[PDB]
């Protein structure tokens, strides 16, 4: 949610380096939004090792 | 400006005209300001009226 990120192709990573002000240092950022997902879930199957 | 007066031929008297005035004034001016702002919320994921 910056400006000039708007409706784009979003990527894995966004890096942002911001300078403080004065001469205090630098700032950072890193944003991620993303959700993995399977579409046949069905396929899922996961065992056990006890008796029903 | 007025208006002459008739005066003697031999009395030597006569009139004489009165001086101008001046004055000053000053002036004080009017402002206006209007102030906007732009904000990516406005453009992300938002339709643009009178398409599909």
């Amino acid at each position: 949610p910056k400006m000039g990120y708007a409706n784009t192709l979003g990527q894995e990573l966004y890096v942002f380096e911001y300078e403080k002000d004065r001469d205090e240092g630098i700032d950072f950022e890193a944003h991620s939004y993303m959700l993995p997902y399977c579409t046949r879930p069905q396929l899922l199957v996961d065992v056990r090792s006890d008796a029903e | 400006i007025s208006l002459l007066d008739a005066v003697d031929r031999t009395s030597r008297k006569a009139e004489t005209s009165a001086p101008e005035r001046v004055r000053q004034i000053s002036f004080p001016m009017m402002y206006f300001k209007e102030v906007e702002s732009i904000t990516p919320d406005e453009i992300q994921g938002v339709r643009q009226p009178g398409t599909a």
